[PDB]
This record gives structure tokens, sequence and C-alpha cells, in this order.
RNA sequence: AGUAUGGGAGAGGAUGGUAGAAUUCCAGGUGUAGCGGUGAAAUGCGUAGAGAUCUGGAGGAAUACCGAUGGCGAAGGCAGCCAUCUGGCCUAAUACUGACGCUGAGGUACGAAAGCAUGGGGAGCAAACAGGAUUAGAUACCCUGGUAGUCCAUGCCGUAAACGAUGUCUACUAGCCGUUGGGGCCUUUGAGGCUUUAGUGGCGCAGCUAACGCGAUAAGUAGACCGCCUGGGGAGUACGGUCGCAAGACUAAAACUCAAAUGAAUUGACGGGGGCCCGCACAAGCGGUGGAGCAUGUGGUUUAAUUCGAUGCAACGCGAAGAAC
């Protein structure tokens, strides 16, 4: 409805769950998708096979606005980090830049204790 | 282990298909059914079956198979590549059951019917073969 | 052994000022049904509006790379940047006092974390506490909430695997390969190369050791002094005495019991121990059992007996290749 066509994308990839959000350059949300609404409801949501579909269902909803300027921002390591862009490139989205924006803290608070088992 | 081609048509594919239809070593009753189905399908179109059976089987020939590998307690189903011989074996095992699934007078007539149905695409032998699966 | 001179390195210490990132909280914009977690689920949050993103504030801790086989310090200990005070060490010989040195029972100072007292603060983390799981039981390992503390300033406490499990000082005794601060020499011809010290590493000769190993930073050969040990448990415990707000700290036995308690190494075994290998062992394909009926054996009840054996794989179409006499 805006037809701005310069919306960035935020792919937050984690070991537990991944999130895709196509927003505008300013930051207002336009189309977001999660693995929860997919229907796996478990650790299978962390698989890249689910992350690619979660990114595609968001890309198809963002296509209603006519987005073709893709600026990707990835946060957090884990599986499914590469499946998002490999799924978005299959539909034919034009890519402008790919970089790592995962924030590393500079001497923050105390991390939790290491899991023994 | 290599098999000899049939003495009638000099084709090893027909011999391997007979080895897949044959049960309990009854080569005679399998050869009879195969020859009857061939002569029946030759009546719909006067075509030598050695040219048409290959087309019909490649119409249903699969590409990849899905097997499970245990790593951490999950299935993790992924497709894998195999030699074409395994795919022909799968196709033959798919055709030998689709003909029996039908209801007709003799096995030769229903086999010819299922083969003709899978030729044009109305048979279930190609339906059971799925790409995503 | 020490003094003054000109130079060099250093998380050495005390005081004061200052900043980024990150976490949490407080609003604002778009948006919003799932978010969070376990090998699996929930306790928890949210349609008031979940999660994520952007923008402005609030306060607390530390300072990602540099970072090292680093460096400084008597030990504990010391890492963001800047200003002041101050300590120690190294390097070149010039003169100087001329044995002025080492050790050191009592004594004294410093002394990890935790804790105690006094006035504040408290972001995150978290003893004790609550809820949700597994287990026959879970009181704990797991997750979700959370109080002291972790922080600042002033005192008490003097305790740790405060370990290099190796007291301080001095002189001697083959070598090979790196690092740190200096100096000198050779063509600084080039961050070059070679030697002398002061620290910090890895092998190794001889020698020592029961073995493991040490081996110019000795556990080798030698000297001076201090401390400490006389089988194990009892027991660093009772009593006593000193210190202390307390916790407790220091000094420190006896009765009794046993014929053991130890360190290293060898050969096996184990191992949920990291590999390696193989196995119709796991993968794949085909056909059965387990469902029905019958033959056969065994197990249980009964009778006069239902003759006796065989009992996980390795007993059960077994002894028996064949009970109407």
């Amino acid at each position: 409805t805006r037809t701005v066509s310069e919306g960035v994308a935020h792919i937050h990839a984690s070991f537990n769950n991944t999130i895709v959000t196509i927003t505008d350059r300013q930051g207002n949300a336009l189309a977001w998708a999660t693995s929860g609404g997919q229907g796996f409801r478990g650790s299978r949501k962390s698989t890249p096979f689910a992350a690619q579909v979660a990114a595609e269902v968001a890309g198809k909803a963002a296509l209603d606005y006519g987005l073709k300027n893709l600026d990707v921002l990835v946060k957090g390591p884990g599986p499914g980090r590469e499946s998002a862009v490999r799924a978005l490139g299959a539909v034919g989205y034009k890519i402008n830049s790919i970089t790592d924006v995962t924030p590393i803290p500079h001497n923050g608070c105390r991390p939790p204790k290491k899991r023994r088992v | 282990r290599e098999i000899l081609p049939d003495p009638k048509f000099s084709s090893q594919t027909i011999a391997k298909f007979m080895n897949h239809v044959m049960q309990d070593g009854k080569k005679s009753i399998a050869e009879s059914i195969v020859y009857g189905a061939l002569e029946r399908v030759q009546e719909k179109n006067k075509v030598d079956p050695v040219e048409f059976f290959e087309t019909t089987l490649e119409k249903v020939r699969p590409m990849v198979e899905v097997k499970a590998r245990r790593v951490g307690g999950a299935t993790y189903q992924v497709p894998m590549e195999v030699r074409p011989s395994r795919r022909t074996a799968l196709a033959m095992r798919w055709l030998v059951d689709a003909a029996a699934k039908r209801s007709e007078k003799t096995m030769a007539l229903r086999l010819a019917g299922e083969l003709l149905d899978a030729a044009e695409g109305k048979g279930a032998a190609i339906k059971k073969r799925e790409d995503v699966h």
C-alpha cells in the first residue's frame, strides 16, 4: 500500500527459534513471520527447512508492497542462518548487500554458568 | 550379476521385469502374463513393445530415494542419489503392484490395462511416485 | 656491600577526572499471536497488548581486539583513557666510605575469598526460599521467580590446593633450540649477524633418586642459619592460656584401638574410554512368527500313576531312528 520498495530485512537466527521481519528503512514493521505459526511446535522449528519456509511466507506478504531493494541484517548464530537468503533468492528478490550485524558486547554483564550435561 | 536377454525380443529389460513379476521361480506363468500383456497393448497401437516399454518405464522412473540415518534420535529424512539400476528396480516394484490393485479377469489383461493407463498418465503407478516425497 | 652522576622498560601502589559497548528499567512510532525453556513438557509472560526493530532518557558493574610461550610486585596481588604524589628494577664506568655482610628464636608489618560493625547504593548474577520435571524415592544434577552478598568509605577477622606440594644466601659443574630489558662488536651495507648481563621457556651430558623425574631457575657437587618429623586412627581433638563484637584464630595432649596405614611401577580385568577393526552385527531386498485351525513338547490343576531326566542364549519336533501287548 506504500510502494516504497526500499524495505530492509532482519533475520534473527538462534539455536532455538529464528525470526524474519521485513521492515522499512526507518524501522516500522511491514511483514513479520515466525516459526510458531508454521505448525512444527518443537525443536524442528530450529531446522533450516522450516526457516526457509518462514522467510518465504514473509517475502510473499512483503511482495504486496512491491519490495525489490533487499538489505539483509542477520543477528545471532546457529542453524538456518543461510537458509533465509537462499530461500529469498529462489523467488527472485534483488539483493543489494549482505553483511553480519550480529552485535558482540564489550564487557557486558556476567554470562550464565556452563551447562554440565 | 548379469542376466541374459529374452530369446524372443533380445532385451535384458524385459528379462529383469519378468524376474520381478515371477514368484516362487514360476518363470512360465510370468512369461505368459508378460507376453499376453505385450500382445494386448500391441493391439491398441501396432508398435513393437521393445520401443514402448522403455518409454513407459522411464515415464515412472524415480530420481531420488528417501532413507533415514540415525544421528541423535531423530529421523532427519533427506533424499539421496542412487545408481539408475536401483531406480529401475523401484519402478518395476511399483508397476508389479499397480496391476494387481486392479480388478479384471486375468493378470495379463489387468497388467496391460495398468500399463496403458500409466502410459497416458491415468495409472496410479505414476501417482504413487512423488517428487517432494 | 653501598652512594651521586647521565638513560630505559614495566596491569607497582595511592588520589582525582573522564568515555564507548553491553544489560535492565521508563516512555514514543509501525506492528503484534505467540514468546521463553529441556534429550521431551510445564511452571513464566502476553490481545491491557507477546517477541523483534528504531529513537530519547535513568542508574550499576566491567573494560571486547591489543593479550603474549607477556610484563610488574616480598607474598597475596595488579589490564578502558587522562592529571598529581610515590616505590622498586635494569643498563656504562667515574670517583667515593672501606667488610659496614648473611641468617635470624621472641617481636613487628602486609596478607586471596568469605564473614562481622558502621552510612549509602543495588543494573545483571546469585547461598537460603517457592514452583514446574526425571527417578521406586529427588530433598540434588534441569528450568522458571528471588533475599543477604557481589559495589563504595572507615575498622575487626589473619584464615585457603596462600603449591614450584621444593626456606634464605653464596661458589663450582657439557651442550641444543626460543622469548623479554639492555650493552658492545662487525659492512646501521638491511628489521642484518655475533658475543656480555639481568628475568622468563622446552630438551639434554654427567651426577642424584626406590620409582616418577631433576638436571646452570638442581631434586648435582659444597658452606652458614632458622623451621619442621619420629606407625595409623583417636586429633589439629579434650583441658589450659592469649587475641577477638561474634564466628572463631593461635599454642597444644592423654586414655583407647589396629597390624596396618603408604608412593611409584608391572601383568591382567574393567570403563557410559577416545580411537581402530570385523561380524546377515546395523542399511537395503525377499519370505515367516506373533491373528485362525490341526500335529508335537514343556509349564500349571486333577487323579492311581499321569515313570525319570533336559531348564537364558547353550531346555522345550529334546533323551525317544517311531508307548494299542
